This record gives structure tokens, C-alpha cells and sequence, in this order.
């Protein structure tokens, strides 16, 4: 017969907790005798022997040599593996070991965008990021995957993979899209490896399905409100549309303004059918007069015929 | 409650090793959420990030290029403290060796600064002997002022308290000065009313942390 | 060979004006992540005063303030004091060199504070030192502002040249600076002249306070 | 006449970190002079029967030593029992125990701690703060959850709900009734938890947020009708440049307040410059249209005045 | 994907006890973010839940209690299952007994549904014998239309398949009668035109598991 | 008993309108907590609809909606189909009990589908089964819609009152239903007779189908 290699190490006390030192013992059993050669062999490389030492019990016909190698707390939770292997009559026998696995890790998150309808409509070219967050803080580990519904090929992506300052890694690849391909169907699919994922990460994105519905506009204006003459502050309501990606800016002299000038809110759930957002611009003394007009503009899918739709408002 | 506290040798030679430990009170080496970093501060470089040790699933390093070559920083979860070493040293290593907590504030979270330091450590990068000072009582003839005269030591924390820590109330201690010589001298003077002068005697504690000296004066008003 | 990031080495202000610090990178680190400021009081560790870009944490006066804006970051503080006399430091996390990255520093100063003179204190060589054949004598200097100060000593009515060796003055927990003089002597010497004298001059009044042998 | 040395050690983990379909729990008593050394095993500190366990004593030389094995299946070690490996020699008792090792970087728990709402501030004048703790073990009765004052000054009896959870977490919640001036004066209310399972303790912190504090400007709204289109109207509130944030916001039709559920309010929204800002809207319906056309959008805020509140109506005229 | 696939008895004696083991693929049992359930359904009692298992820091369970004095569930972590059972079983406790997948689906999340099920398992509950079935095929302008007779077999999957599944078209596989006495009888059908009598030939394929019967029939005219 | 979640045993439809289905609880399940609906078309496995009271997952139909408020929550199929009769279940998660709570069952039945007659297929006792000693009569219905199928047997001209059994219909796939009768037989008293009868009745009838030993 050939002999058998288990491992076994120092545990964990009441309180689960490691000690200073982690002894492994390599425990070769049940063989016939004569020449036994153990190696350890740290991460798969070959150890400097004077920390690890063997022994040899018998008796009668059974045989069980140990070796017994000690590491610091330090180097066991450095995530290294150890390998014990055993040379007996020119063969060779193997047991690794490494620290034993986190049972409720947190665990890594994914988010897939779609793109904008400005992005769609507006300037045409439509992208998508797929973002992958809290990954172990080593590179290039990790593989970012896309790929299409139709099984067609895809644009080259963009990646950075980005170590953060809380000891996370951050990986982003953004996807140019075919501005036409979204509109018809087109699932695009984004898909994860990595060392430290029991299973492979897929998220995937979409147009949304639903019954299209174009918005309605207000626009406004406030009453003026004491101490500020200067300072008149404007609205816009957008409501009953589907689906729910919308696009908003406000335009002074026929010009787009910095989307930081204004604040629009999140396309929140109607009590009915659809969807409906609220945005509101602040204007001042030299915008008063340059012209008096100001346009709240949303870009929406199922606005027409431009995909657009523009109420114009003053004071 | 967080609490840090470093410690090692003052004075280190050229060529060989600086070796600086920051022991941890109130939150653990181990901990998730948190990284421990070493920085430094010499006049003439400023304030300089040196590296940072941190638990996530298993234990990561990071340092800066420069030291990267010369430099390691190892937690200990014995102890529960993380410790600096940094290699080959010449006088720019020369410093104020700070350790401090990279973390938290919470609810939003996500945010990390450096919210709590070590008091530092001065490391002298000299070949050159850490000599202890003699010490002399300042005597005296507003109110009264007496002092004491710690003079020629070698490398540099000197600190001074009166009558064992008791009286802090209007206490000076001086800076240090070098002589051309090499060596440092400082002062430390009290102010006290003559009110007072008959009820007790006092005593200047001076304690030279690198040459392990701690030995007392006592202040007389001289003769007659 | 300087900071990665940089910042003005000097800013000013007047008591009760608003004075602010710039702070610029590039995007692997301000642009991409948030900034911190810090505070030093010499001698004491840095002390965090502005988290992420603008988040102040507890206990920290609300007269600061903080910004970024694309590769740069500024502090402010809004409403001087004089217990704001420090150096400020801003620092990032850098993204391609997977490390925290600081700006050089900017030491601000509160000016048009009042004008202070020194309190000399001078003490004679002690009671021991003699044996040991070696007398020194001891000027401190306690609280005056600008903060430059000139010593010259006196053997009698004379200039000492020297033996002398002189702090370079430092500033305290209230804003004032502190100094010292030291004059090397052969305790011969001390009984070799009448009295002996540190004057300090500073901006244009000198004090002197001066003492002699055997009292 | 050495005093026995005794240690455990186990089936290691393979090479990908993975546990092992059984776990083995190996004793070692030794260096001993020799004579009664008795082995016996502990789950958590009841015993289990000695059927499952085996001994072999070997003396080599004057020493000697004792190694006991007992074999648990993966289940039972991952069922985070402590297991104690207990020795009586000469009188004298040794152990030595253990169980598996906490995950080095495990998820971790969020709490959060409410300040009142203005409504129940100033309105109905009976404030509460609400602690809320998510993401604990599924295990009721080792979670520990207490409130303090700054001034140290006595609370009243608060509540607490421990839920578990659907995705097996457990959700622990405490609501404390505060004095209602207190708030408005100073006065930091403190949350403290504390479980097993967690490093530090967990403190969360409540107060009136220190600020200042300006009064909301209010203007009510509807939108023109969009004729044909089913019945009724849309209406909407503008309510804008208050602070702090802190604020309450609801609908009334001739003095009868309608349900939260009636209207969808936002969350106070910071400007660029100075100044937060909500929007609130209610569709109304035609039978309120004709039954009385007025209808009330009011604010609830710290800086209102007289009463804490501004009120503003509209119809379609 | 992810896969379920029951197995066990579907005979148990009263006082003894049920147990029944569900295998998954495309997923772990130990995985964290989902939670694996026995569920059972008999017409007189609707659908009704029995337990669930599942891992976090430790292995939990969640039982119906309801019943929890008699069941079981716990995982087999090494062949990647969990079973179910069932303790003191009387006719009560007779249904048809489904495995579930309990987890989240995504994005918001933290919602959970059952989205993932088992074929189902019928277990029946008495001391009567597990009787084989006797198997006798029976000779077949519209079309025609032959069958094999399952007769009298206890407790009862007995499901048929033809000439090992090959021909699906137009094929009805009847339910079964209980006796007097009770135990079951089934019969199937499956049509071919006339058209080829000689050119096509049919066996039909007969399974009974409990009484371990293959037993296949080929259906001659005649 | 009875289960915990309360649902309406039945509920009917018209092939294009909308019809709701009602599911009311406690605050333990159905107030605290969130809302599945599950479709069972039986013989085969319950198939998820609805999940947390508002959502349809992947390859589910928009017609099929769902709703909560307060202690109750309600399943809205609109514009129905055929494959649509199904068993329907409502199910929460109790937290007062930490366990899933079910609902008692809603059968959902749609009329306004055409009546169709049965298939009356039948066979002669077989080959073997003669040489087994006795034998057995065997008729098998398919195909109509009510499942209100009725049989005597008639041997001969002579219905027979005693030694027949028959099943009570099961559904199939297409919404067609599925019967089967039988008649134990010996073949003394098989031979003894001539012909033979099923005799069915579809509501107000249909015909027979009948075979003799004429090979
Ligand atoms: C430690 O390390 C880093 C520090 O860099 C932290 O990084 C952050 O982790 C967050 C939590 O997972 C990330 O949150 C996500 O951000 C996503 C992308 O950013 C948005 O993209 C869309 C589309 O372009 C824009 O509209 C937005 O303005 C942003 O640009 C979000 O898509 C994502 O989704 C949301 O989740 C929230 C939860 O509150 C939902 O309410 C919301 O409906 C939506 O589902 C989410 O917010 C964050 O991006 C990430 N930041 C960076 C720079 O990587 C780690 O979390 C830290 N790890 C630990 C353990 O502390
Ligand atoms: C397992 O499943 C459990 C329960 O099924 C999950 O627990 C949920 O976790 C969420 C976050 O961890 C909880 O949401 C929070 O709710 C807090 C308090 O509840 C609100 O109270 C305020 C008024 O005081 C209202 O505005 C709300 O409508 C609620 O009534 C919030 O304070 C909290 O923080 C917020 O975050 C948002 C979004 O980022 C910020 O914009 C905002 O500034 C605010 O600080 C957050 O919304 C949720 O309640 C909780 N479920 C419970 C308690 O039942 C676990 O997450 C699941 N675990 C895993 C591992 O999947």
C-alpha cells in the first residue's frame, strides 16, 4: 500500500480567536517503512528547513512519521498556502492547507447603468458603466466581461481598476453603445471573475419595458418673496410618463446651463399610471435682463417627433 | 476613546535600522474599518507619509515610494500595536515620527481621515554618543522665579516637571540650544510667590529618555 | 523633494477677516477623492479639521469651511482668531500611487497683534558647577512679539565676543515667543569682573537685567 | 512532576480554504509523570457521551502523554458550539477549548438613530427618537440596547422590538419618548449597542441640529387641466429656503388632514448656495373639486412662527 | 440556472418516519443570500410550509411550529443537498412534498420569494403492501389509437413514457383509480393514422418505482 | 386548524376582463413585512408572480399586478386567458412566529368557454388478462369542458349495478378535462353476453361507444 498525508493545525480558542503561533503538523500514516522525505513548500516554493522538524512512531506493522512546521499569526493570515509534500520511493504525496474561509463575508456589490436619454438622443452616443465595488485590494485578478443578447460583438470597453483608501479595490468598465441597437431590444451583459467570488458576478442591462408615454410640462415662477428682488427662483413639473428614464436642462439666451445650476429629483412613483419628476432653476439680476425667457427642457423616450419636449416660462 | 502611544530609540546611527512602535488603546490592529499608518515630519521635508498596515481578509501593506525600498510596517495582534521599520537610515531620516488611526466618522461613512495621532517621536540621525545631562539648581535672590539648569545632552527630548508632576502652575520650560560643540542645554524655570518661599522646598525632575537618566535637584535659597 | 500636492507656504490675515488656503493636485488624487485639512500647533500632533471635501467632525468651530473644485480644494476660515496662528496641511489618497499624498504646508499668521516686550529673567552660575570649573550663565527671554530678538552680553562695561551661543526664538500656547542665551565661563572669570550683563534688544527697546558674584 | 501541558488541534482547511466533510478534534495531554489522567469532552459545557471520543496513553521514557480524539460532522463545528477538552490529574482539573474562528473580515451592522419629526415636536407634542439596528445575528437576547443624556439626567421608559428577519438577520428597534423642551434646549439623547459579535460597542448620537435657523417660504400649486384625460387635477407645493432641514409637510381639505399616503413629499433637498427645499403633490379628485375648491399645503418647521407652522391654499378659480 | 431535483420513499409505514433529500445545482447550500425550504401540499390542506436551512455565520434553521416536535431539515454540505425528515407520520401527513430556493432576485434586493422549485415527491402514509402493477397492452378513418393497461399497483407515481419517449405526439397518459381495495389502476393512449401498422412498432415503457417494476409492453393489433 | 393568511376559496372570470384576488393577515406578516403571490397549475410545481407586494420578476406577464395596504393585499389578473385557471397563493413572512405563512388557496375558474363533447374511447379485455383468469372493461373520456360526466354501464342490453368504479375528472393542459371508468369482469360472465355499452352523459347527453369479442 501507499501512505496517506493529513494536516492538521493549532485552533482557535473558546472566544475563537487564533493564538500568537499556528503550528501545522504533517501527519504521513499507514505504510511500509524505510525512506520518508518531507517538504514544505510556502505558496508552492520550497521552505528554509530549520523551523520545520520530523519524527517517527511504529508499531509493529503500522508506521506514522509527523513533521511540525510554526508560523506567526502574522504569516497564516497573510492568506499564504502551505503545502506538505511527502517523497516515498521516488513518488511523491500532497496536502495543502490555508486559513479556513470567512463564513458571512460582505461580499461584493455590482451596479449597470443605462445610459441617459440625453446621451441616447441628444448627443448621439450612448454609453453604459458597469461598477464593481468592495473587490479585495489586489489588480489583476479581476476580469470584466461584455457581451450582447444577440450575439453580437461588441465596442472595445474602458477600464480602471482603482485601489481605494479604505483597503477596497474598484474596478469600472464603461461600454460605448449603438445608439440604434438599445432602441431595438439588446440586452447588454456585464459579467465578473475573480479569485474571491464563489461564483462569477453577471449583471445586465436594458431599455425598460413597458406602455411609452410622453411627458407634460409646467413651467413657472414665484411670487416674489421680501429682501430678495434680485433672486426669483423657477419651476418645472414633468409628469405621467413611461418609462421612467428621463433627461432635464434649463436653456437662458438658447444656451444649455451647467446640470449644477439646477436641481431636478428622482423619477418617484405616480399613485396612478406613470412617472413624474420636479426641477427647479434659481435666476438672478443679470439673467433678468439678457433676454426674460427660460426654457425647462426634458429629453424622453417617447417625446416627439424629436424626442424631446421644451415649455418656455418668464417674468 | 482611542489612544496611541509610540515608542523606540531616540537616537540611531547611520547606515543601520530605525525601529518605532505604536502600541494601541480603545479600537484593535485587527480591525476592519480602520489602517495604521506611519508618517514623519523633519522641518525641511514637512509633514510626509511614510505607509500603512490594515486588516481586510487578510493583511495588506501599502507604502510610499520612496521608502518602499527601506521600509516594512508589521501589526502584532499579540500586543495589539503595529510597528515601523525602516532600513539603511542617513540624517535626512531625521524626523518626528508620527503613528496615527486612518478610519471612521461615521453615518455616512465611506469617508476616511486620520482622526487620532501619537504625541511623535523624535529619531536623531547621528554617529555620536547619547550623553546624559548634569544638572544644576537655578537658584533665587513681581513675586519670586527659580529654575533649573539641565545642560550637555545628546539627542534631544529632555522633559522637565516640578516636584514630581504636582505643580504645573506657571512653569516655562525652555527650549533647547546647541553649542558648536554638538551637545544641548535648556532651562526650565518656575514662577512662585515668596509667600511661599519658608513652607516647602522644591524639586526640578528631569528625565533624559535615551540615556535612561531620571535623578532630582533640589532648589535652595543660597546662603544665609 | 517637496510635496506632491502643493500649497502656499505663507497666508495672512487680519483678527476678524476671512482668510482662505488653496490646496492643487491633479485628478488620481483631488480630483478623484475627497481632501482632508489638518491643523499643527508646533510640537503637538496635527489635528483633523475638514473631512472629505467639505465635512467638518465634532468639535470643530464652525468658522471652517472647505471646497473643491475640479483638481483643487480650498479652506477656509471665516472669522480669524488668534489661537488660529498654525501650519495647515492638506492631504488626499492617490490613486495611482496607492498612498496618501500631502500638501507642503501654509503657515498662517494673525497679524496686527499688539506689540509686546520681553520679561528677562538672568541667573547666575549655581552653587555647584564651580567644582567642575566651568561657569555659565543663563538668559531667558519670556514673552515678546514680533519674535525677533538680538542678545549681546556685558563683562562689565564691555562686549563679551565669545562663549555665547543663542536660541533661535519659538513661539508658545499663547502666541508669544520664548528664548535663550547661554555664555561658557572659567570660574575665574566670573570673580574676574564686576558684574556681568545680557541685554535684549527688541524691535527698538532693549531690556537688561544683570547680576554679579557672591549673592 | 510536571503539570501537564494540554492543547487541541484539528482538521485543517484544503488548499482553497475550504473545511473538510468531517472535523477531527485531537486532545494532547503531554509531558507527565504517570498515574490517573482522565480525558472528558464538553459541547458549549454539557457533556456529550463518551462513544464519540477514543484515548491512547503512550509512556516513552520517565514522561508521559495522553492524546484523546473525537470527530464532529461539518455541521456541528459550523454550528459555533465551543467544544472543551477537560483533564482531571492528581486532584487538579486542566482544559483546554475551542471552537471555529471568526470570519476576519465579516459584514458588519448599520445603525441608525432618528431625530423627531417638526409634526410631533411641535404639534402633537409628544416627540420621540427612534434607534434602529440592522444586520445582527439571528439570535434574540444577546443584543443589548441602552440611552443616555449627555447631562446625564434621567430617561423615560423606552421600547424595544426584536424582529428576525426574513433574510435571516435580526432588525432590533428602541423608541424613547423625549422632554419635549429638552430637545429644543441642548440636550444630546445617546444610543449605546452592544452584541457579542460585534468589537466595540456601537454608539449613535442624537440632537437639535445647531444651525441657522431660517423660516420656509411656501407656494401652492395645480397644474392646467389636460382636458379629456380621465377627471379631476394634479396639485403640488413648493416650500423652500428653510433651516435646518429638519421638516414636516402635509395636506388638509377644510380642517381634515389627509393621509401620508395620499401625497408624495420629498426629502429636503440642500441649494447650491444657501437654503434647503421640498416639493410635495397631491392629486385631488372632482368629487373635492365641486365639495368645497380650496385645498391647504402646510409646513411644519422649527423657524415658522407664531406656531411653528405656515399654512397657503388653492383652487382653480 | 439553478436546479432542484428531489428524491426518496414515497411509501412510509404510520409511526415511522419520512425522509427526503433535495439536491441543487447552480447554487450552494451554504451560500449566504438565500435559504432553502420544505413545503408540502394536500388538497384537504392547501399549500402549507415546514422548514428552512441556511448559512450565515453559523447554520440556522426556521421550522413551521406549527410542527417542529417531529422535523428535521439539515444540510449535507459535502454533496451539495439538504433533506427533510419527518418524524411520527400519520395519513395526515400524506401531500405531496416540494423543495424551494428562498433567496433574493436583485438591484433593491433584500426582497426575498421562493423563485426556484422541485418536481414535487408523493409520499403516502399506510401499512398496506407496495403491490407491482400488472401490465397488459390491448389491440387498436380518423385515426387510430393503441395503449398498454397498468392494473393494480400501490402507492402511485406509475408514470409511462414510449418506446423510450421518442413519439410526445398525441399522447395521454391517463390519472388512476382507487378500488374498493384500494390500489390503482392507470391507462394510456397514444395515436399514429393507420398508417404505418407495419412500418412503426411500439413498446410501451411502464414505471413504477416503489416496487422497483420496468416492466415494457410492445403493443401488437390483434 | 385552518391556515394564518385568508384568501376567497373561489373566484371566476370572462375570457377579456379583470378580476382580484384578496389576501388579508396580521401585522406580524402582511404589516411589517412584504407580499408573494405563486401560480399552480397542479401536477406541476408552483411558479412565482408577484414578490414585496409591487414586483414582477423575469419572464412574467404585465397584466398581472399586485397591491398592499395595511393588514390586506390584493392580486389583479386583467384581460385573461385560458391557461389562467390555476390554484393562486398568497404567502408573507411572520415575524411574530419567524416562519412563511401561506394562504388557504384561491381556485380561479374562467366561464364563457365553449361546451365540447367527449371522445368515448373504449377497448376489449386484452390479449393476456384471459390467460390471468378474470378480466376488466375499460373506458376511457377525454377532451369536454365541464367535468360533469356521468356513467352507467350497460352489458348487453342490461345496465350493470354492480362491479364498475369510475374517477372524477382531472384537468388537462389545453383546459379540456380527462375521465376514465371501469368495469372488473369475469370471463364466464363475458362470454355469457354479447355486447356492450359505455353510455356516457355530457350535461344533456352524448352517445355511447361500444366493441364485442368479433376478431
Ligand atoms: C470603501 O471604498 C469606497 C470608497 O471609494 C466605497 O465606494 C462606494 O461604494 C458605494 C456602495 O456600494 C457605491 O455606491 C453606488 O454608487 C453607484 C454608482 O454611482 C452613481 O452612478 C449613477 C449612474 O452613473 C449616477 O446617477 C450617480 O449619481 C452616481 O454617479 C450607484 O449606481 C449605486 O446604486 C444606488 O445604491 C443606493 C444605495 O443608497 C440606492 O439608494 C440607489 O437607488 C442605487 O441603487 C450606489 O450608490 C459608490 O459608488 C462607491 N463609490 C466609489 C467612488 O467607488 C465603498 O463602499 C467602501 N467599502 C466599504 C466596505 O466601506
Ligand atoms: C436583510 O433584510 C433586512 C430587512 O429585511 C435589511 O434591513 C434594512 O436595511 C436598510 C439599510 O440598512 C434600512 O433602511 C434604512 O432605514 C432607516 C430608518 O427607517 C426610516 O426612518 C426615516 C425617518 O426616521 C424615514 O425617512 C424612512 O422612510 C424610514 O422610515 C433610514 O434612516 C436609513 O438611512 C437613510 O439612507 C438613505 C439611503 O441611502 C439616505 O438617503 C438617508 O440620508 C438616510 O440616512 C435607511 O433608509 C431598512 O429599514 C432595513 N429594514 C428594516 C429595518 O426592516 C437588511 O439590509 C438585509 N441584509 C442583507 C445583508 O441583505
Amino acid at each position: 500500500t501507499p501512505p496517506t498525508v493529513k494536516i492538521l493545525q493549532s485552533s482557535c480558542d473558546g472566544g475563537g480567536h487564533f493564538p500568537p503561533t499556528i503550528q501545522l503538523l504533517c501527519l504521513v500514516s499507514g505504510y511500509t517503512p524505510g525512506t520518508i522525505q518531507i517538504t514544505w513548500l510556502e505558496d508552492g516554493q520550497v521552505m528554509d528547513v530549520d523551523l520545520s522538524t520530523a519524527s517517527t512512531t511504529q508499531e509493529g506493522e503500522l508506521a506514522s512519521t509527523q513533521s511540525e512546521l510554526t508560523l506567526s499569526q502574522k504569516h497564516w493570515l497573510s492568506d499564504r498556502t502551505y503545502t506538505c509534500q511527502v517523497t516515498y520511493q521516488g513518488h511523491t504525496f500532497e496536502d495543502s492547507t490555508k486559513k479556513c474561509a470567512d463564513s458571512n463575508p460582505r461580499g461584493v456589490s455590482a451596479y449597470l447603468s443605462r445610459p441617459s436619454p440625453f446621451d441616447l438622443f441628444i448627443r448621439k452616443s450612448p454609453t453604459i458603466t458597469c461598477l464593481v465595488v468592495d473587490l479585495a485590494p489586489s489588480k489583476g485578478t479581476v476580469q470584466l466581461t461584455w457581451s450582447r443578447a444577440s450575439g453580437k460583438p461588441v465596442n472595445h470597453s474602458t477600464r480602471k481598476e482603482e485601489k481605494q483608501r479604505n483597503g477596497t479595490l474598484t474596478v469600472t468598465s464603461t461600454l460605448p453603445v449603438g445608439t440604434r441597437d438599445w432602441i431595438e431590444g439588446e440586452t447588454y451583459q456585464c459579467r465578473v471573475t475573480h479569485p474571491h467570488l464563489p461564483r462569477a458576478l453577471m449583471r445586465s442591462t436594458t431599455k425598460t419595458s413597458g406602455p411609452r408615454a410622453a411627458p407634460e410640462v409646467y413651467a413657472f415662477a414665484t411670487p416674489e418673496w421680501p429682501g430678495s428682488r434680485d433672486k426669483r427662483t423657477l419651476a418645472c413639473l414633468i409628469q405621467n410618463f413611461m418609462p421612467e428614464d428621463i433627461s432635464v436642462q434649463w436653456l437662458h439666451n438658447e444656451v444649455q446651463l451647467p446640470d449644477a445650476r439646477h436641481s431636478t429629483t428622482q423619477p418617484r412613483k405616480t399613485k396612478g399610471s406613470g412617472f413624474f419628476v420636479f426641477s427647479r432653476l434659481e435666476v438672478t439680476r443679470a439673467e433678468w435682463e439678457q433676454k426674460d425667457e427660460f426654457i425647462c427642457r426634458a429629453v424622453h423616450e417617447a417625446a416627439s417627433p424629436s424626442q424631446t419636449v421644451q415649455r418656455a416660462v418668464s417674468v | 476613546q482611542v489612544q496611541l502611544q509610540q515608542s523606540g530609540p531616540g537616537l540611531v546611527k547611520p547606515s543601520q535600522t530605525l525601529s518605532l512602535t505604536c502600541g494601541i488603546s480603545g479600537d484593535s490592529v485587527s480591525s476592519n474599518s480602520a489602517a495604521w499608518n506611519w508618517l514623519r515630519q523633519s522641518p525641511s521635508r514637512g509633514l510626509e507619509w511614510l505607509g500603512r498596515t490594515y486588516y481586510r481578509s487578510k493583511w495588506y501593506n501599502d507604502y510610499a515610494v520612496s521608502m518602499k525600498s527601506r521600509i516594512t510596517i508589521n501589526p502584532d495582534t499579540s500586543r495589539n500595536q503595529f510597528s515601523l521599520q525602516l532600513n539603511s537610515v542617513t540624517p535626512e531620516d531625521t524626523a518626528v515620527y508620527y503613528c496615527a488611526r486612518d478610519g471612521e466618522i461615521s453615518y455616512d461613512y465611506y469617508y476616511y481621515g486620520m482622526d487620532v495621532w501619537g504625541r511623535g517621536t523624535l529619531v536623531t540621525v547621528s554617529s555620536a554618543s547619547t550623553k546624559g545631562p548634569s544638572v544644576f539648581p537655578l537658584a533665587p535672590s513681581g513675586t519670586a522665579a527659580l529654575g533649573c539648569l539641565v545642560k550637555d545632552y545628546f539627542p534631544e527630548p529632555v522633559t522637565v516637571s516640578w516636584n514630581s508632576g504636582a505643580l504645573t502652575s506657571g512653569v516655562h520650560t525652555f527650549p533647547a540650544v546647541l553649542q558648536s560643540s554638538g551637545l544641548y542645554s535648556l532651562s526650565s524655570v518656575v514662577t512662585v510667590p515668596s509667600s511661599s518661599l519658608g513652607t516647602q522646598t522644591y524639586i526640578c525632575n528631569v528625565n533624559h529618555k535615551p540615556s535612561n537618566t531620571k535623578v532630582d535637584k533640589k532648589v535652595e535659597p543660597k546662603s544665609c | 523633494a517637496q510635496s506632491v500636492l502643493t500649497q502656499p507656504p505663507s497666508a495672512s490675515g487680519t483678527p476678524g477677516q476671512r482668510v482662505t488656503i488653496s490646496c492643487s493636485g491633479s485628478s488620481s488624487n483631488i480630483g478623484n477623492n475627497g481632501v482632508n485639512w489638518y491643523q499643527q500647533v508646533p510640537g503637538k500632533p496635527p489635528k483633523l479639521l475638514i473631512y472629505y471635501d467639505d465635512l467638518l467632525p465634532s468639535g470643530v468651530s464652525d468658522r471652517f469651511s472647505g471646497s473643491k473644485s475640479g483638481t483643487s480644494a480650498s479652506l477656509a476660515i471665516s472669522g480669524l482668531q488668534s489661537e488660529d496662528e498654525a501650519d495647515y496641511y492638506c492631504e488626499a489618497w492617490d490613486d495611482s500611487l496607492d498612498g496618501v499624498v500631502f500638501g507642503g504646508g501654509t503657515k498662517l499668521t494673525v497679524l496686527g497683534q499688539p506689540k509686546a516686550a520681553p520679561s528677562v529673567t538672568l541667573f547666575p552660575p549655581s552653587s555647584e558647577e564651580l567644582q567642575a570649573n566651568k561657569a555659565t550663565l543663563v538668559c531667558l527671554i519670556s514673552d515678546f512679539y514680533p519674535g525677533a530678538v538680538t542678545v549681546a552680553w556685558k563683562a562689565d562695561s564691555s562686549p563679551v565676543k565669545a562663549g555665547v551661543e543663542t536660541t533661535t526664538p519659538s513661539k508658545q500656547s499663547n502666541n508669544k515667543y520664548a528664548a535663550s542665551s547661554y555664555l561658557s565661563l572659567t570660574p575665574e572669570q566670573w570673580k574676574s569682573h564686576r558684574s556681568y550683563s545680557c541685554q535684549v534688544t527688541h524691535e527698538g527697546s532693549t531690556v537688561e537685567k544683570t547680576v554679579a558674584p557672591t549673592e
